[PDB]
């Protein structure tokens, strides 16, 4: 997910 | 160095071949040469594995008909890589021993194996736990408490009566303990109201790169055990974070804010402050988080990219939307 | 730092109500406080409570009085009591005393008097820094700058050269004043540094926080007024100006040459253009794409606040596509108009 | 460093017309202007205010000369003439000069030729410093990291072990090139933390800003191309890759394994995903959300901009609950129908 690792 | 049989015993790995392989380090399947361990999770990789130059994959079991070199198969091959990569870890510390040049105040309070880096200052009070490395440049502000085994990298920057636990890692240029941004109003002139709360950091935190994280106007910002913090974060002042969340870079909270355990915080995401978010919440990069959050589960939030020509419209549409609304109103009312 | 209560009181112009004997040590929450603390309560709804605070002493107002289960200071405006009382019992140390020997002083600073510059702080040539000036350890002051009296920096902060900081400032660790403004031209892809020969200049009673960047100017100088407050994380290009009283929150971007009136409230990690002009008693609300000048006070918005994920996607897949939503209403107008 | 009007104008590639002895001292903006200054107009607007410019000497084009009230330097581009007179005439000063005694050098560091090391910098062992490095003070230089000739870190920057820098960089205060990215195994909701053993490749005529974050790799390297110019406060993640020559300003978050082009223009504040692709040649205005890859140039942006907070508080309920009044339009649009 968006800016997520 | 380390026997390729032996890392498979302390991996917990079947091993499939030569046991007797000397392993060196880890490296990307792209880079691996001989000596090297690395690890896939991908199954689009399997097609050319002979051109992988590891000595060893840690792959599935589902991997090993395509394997082309000594195999450790295993359930977890990402958690298998994280381990195997403290093994072989060649990352230096942030000090060996006590330099010369630190200036380490007389009432301070040193366990066993302290390292202490050139031109740290430790405040009077300070107590350091055993086996605890205090970066170059680092200052520790006066009764700061610090347990066995957290370090600090180079210039860190820890305030006065700060509380961390065991086994934490904080990266430079991060500030802990601030002042938070608390101000009384006297007919337009801000009157600062002194912050004499502090930080409390559990045991098993890793803060990240210039990031700041204020103490309390007289209760505490609590940062709960096992919680990770990326580079470039703002954590206001009685903040509390539960065990095990994680934040990404960049993120902005705001005072009094309350997050549960087991969150996500996606990068550069802004939390409102005196309101709860629950456990088990993710939130995806550039959240606006207005409200507290109750349920588990993802939260987004944000219109994203366009061509600019698009953008154009999309925003100045958007911008006049109650127009939209009321003429939508209006056409009900008339068919 | 211990007090009588009486004299608190006269100190905070209370009206003191009980045994004016009593030493205070410190100020405390209600829920912490114990013997020896005063604490304050601003929500009446916590009336009914306060037998169950330990505190001392308990700052209210005259309309808490008769639900008081200590001696209470009664004022007009108990939070502002409270921040008074918390500067008279502050217990946050100085960031240093007297002068270490570690730092590295050049000869030709000028210190006035009670000056105090923590370890292995180092200053450089021409700086003057005023009497009562505090230099937290690890601090470097470039070139030429000058520290107005009573201001004080805490442990690792960075002043560049010709900086001007004015009287009783606190300026936080990790913060960086007068690095260079992002400026250069372009040759043919090649970016050319601009110098950036400017400065900052910072009057006085100004705050700011930690991590904060604020860039030198590119000719004339970057300036921020008296009575600023500016919290952590906050970016402030080369050439903005900001008015007495503005108070800027975490993690707040401002563009090139952006100003900023007097007695603004700038929202958490708002993201301000540059090249415009925002008049005196503007809020910005938290996480404001600011655009366009504003010329009126008032409070400005922007940002489409959170929802659960299934829903964000639904709402953001229609948002870009409103222009066809858009003429789909105009078709459906002119139908209606027999058109 | 003062210097006579004729030989700045040669310098500069200048056509003189004026006094060639006139002595320059300075650089200023044109109101700030005073004797011995030099200054430029790009603006032909500000042609009939030239005579209330107290500088001795203005950069112009060929169309402004007869407007001039001074020595003029005609030039084709002032713009650009500005900033190379403004290197020549730079009042900045180095970060350091010599080594100073209280500078913590490892013996094992090698020095090249005419490094400056301000008081108190610490430089572990393995370091090499190319001719002419300057370090400011307080900052720390980790084990085996290499500096390449004519770079300058300003004070109290921080570089972690490994890091390779080129030629003629600039680092400003705060910088941090070098640290652990988030690489963390989840273990039955614990995080186990990954080594990051990659490092960070910084190319040659790279300028950063000040409190900049630069993660080094966690097993191949994070890349900053040459002449990249990056400004305050970015967060540049494990494994990111910057083409030559891209901008980046204030405040932009990148996430891991983002690929950017060459002569690619980040405005301030983005917000850009990771494992994913920027083209050559891309433009994103100011706060843009980048989520997707970008595979065509051009100019991109994101976001709905300021209005009234009482205008804001509808428009943002209404796009909440964009997906009813779009049902009510389908719904008037069978009705109609
Ligand atoms: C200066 C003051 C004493 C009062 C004040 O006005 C203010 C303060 N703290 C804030 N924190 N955040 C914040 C921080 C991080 C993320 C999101 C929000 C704001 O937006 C804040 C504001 C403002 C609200 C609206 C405009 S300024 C303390
Ligand atoms: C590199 C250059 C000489 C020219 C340039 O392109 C540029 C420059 N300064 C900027 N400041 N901000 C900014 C900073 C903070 C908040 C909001 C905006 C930009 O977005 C900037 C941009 C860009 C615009 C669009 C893409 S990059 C200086
Ligand atoms: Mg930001
Ligand atoms: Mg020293």
């Amino acid at each position: 997910l968006y800016m997520l690792p | 160095s380390i026997r390729l049989a032996d890392l498979a015993q302390q991996l917990d790995a079947e091993l499939h071949g030569d046991g007797d392989i000397v392993i060196t380090g880890v490296a990307s399947m792209q880079s691996a040469q001989t000596g090297h361990i690395t690890f896939m999770v991908n199954p689009k990789y399997r097609e050319h594995l002979g051109l992988c130059q590891a000595s060893a994959v840690v792959m599935t079991q589902d991997d090993l008909p395509f394997a082309k070199s000594a195999a450790l198969v295993v359930k977890n091959p990402y958690l298998t890589y994280a381990r195997m990569a403290q093994i072989l870890d060649t990352t230096p510390q942030p000090a060996q021993n006590i330099a010369p040049s630190a200036v380490i105040d007389a009432t301070a309070k040193l366990g066993n194996n302290v390292s202490i880096g050139a031109n740290a200052v430790i405040e009077s009070g300070v107590e350091l736990g055993d086996n605890v490395i205090i970066g170059a440049g680092c200052f520790v502000g006066k009764n700061s408490k610090i347990g066995a085994g957290s370090r600090l990298w180079a210039n860190v920057t820890i305030y006065h009566e700060i509380q961390i636990g065991q086994n934490c890692l904080i990266q430079s240029g991060t500030v802990v303990g601030a002042d938070g941004f608390g101000y009384a109003n006297d007919r337009g002139n801000w009157v600062k109201i002194p912050q004499i709360g502090r930080v409390i950091i559990g045991d098993r935190v890793e803060i990240g790169a210039c990031t700041t994280i204020d103490r309390g106007a007289l209760d505490d910002t609590i940062i709960g055990n096992g919680v990770i913090i990326d580079n470039q974060c703002q954590i206001a002042h009685n903040v509390v974070i539960g065990d095990n969340t994680a934040v990404a870079g960049g993120v902005i909270m705001a005072g009094s804010l309350k997050i549960g355990r087991y969150c996500m915080i996606g990068g550069a995401s802004v939390i409102n402050g005196h309101m709860e978010i629950c456990d088990k919440v993710t939130v995806t990069g550039m959240g606006m988080v207005m409200r507290p959050i109750t349920e588990p589960g993802v939260y987004s939030s944000g219109i994203p990219l366009q061509p600019n020509k698009v953008w154009r419209k999309t925003a100045a549409l958007v911008m006049n939307i109650d127009d939209m609304s009321k003429r939508l109103k209006s056409l009900e009312r008339k068919v």
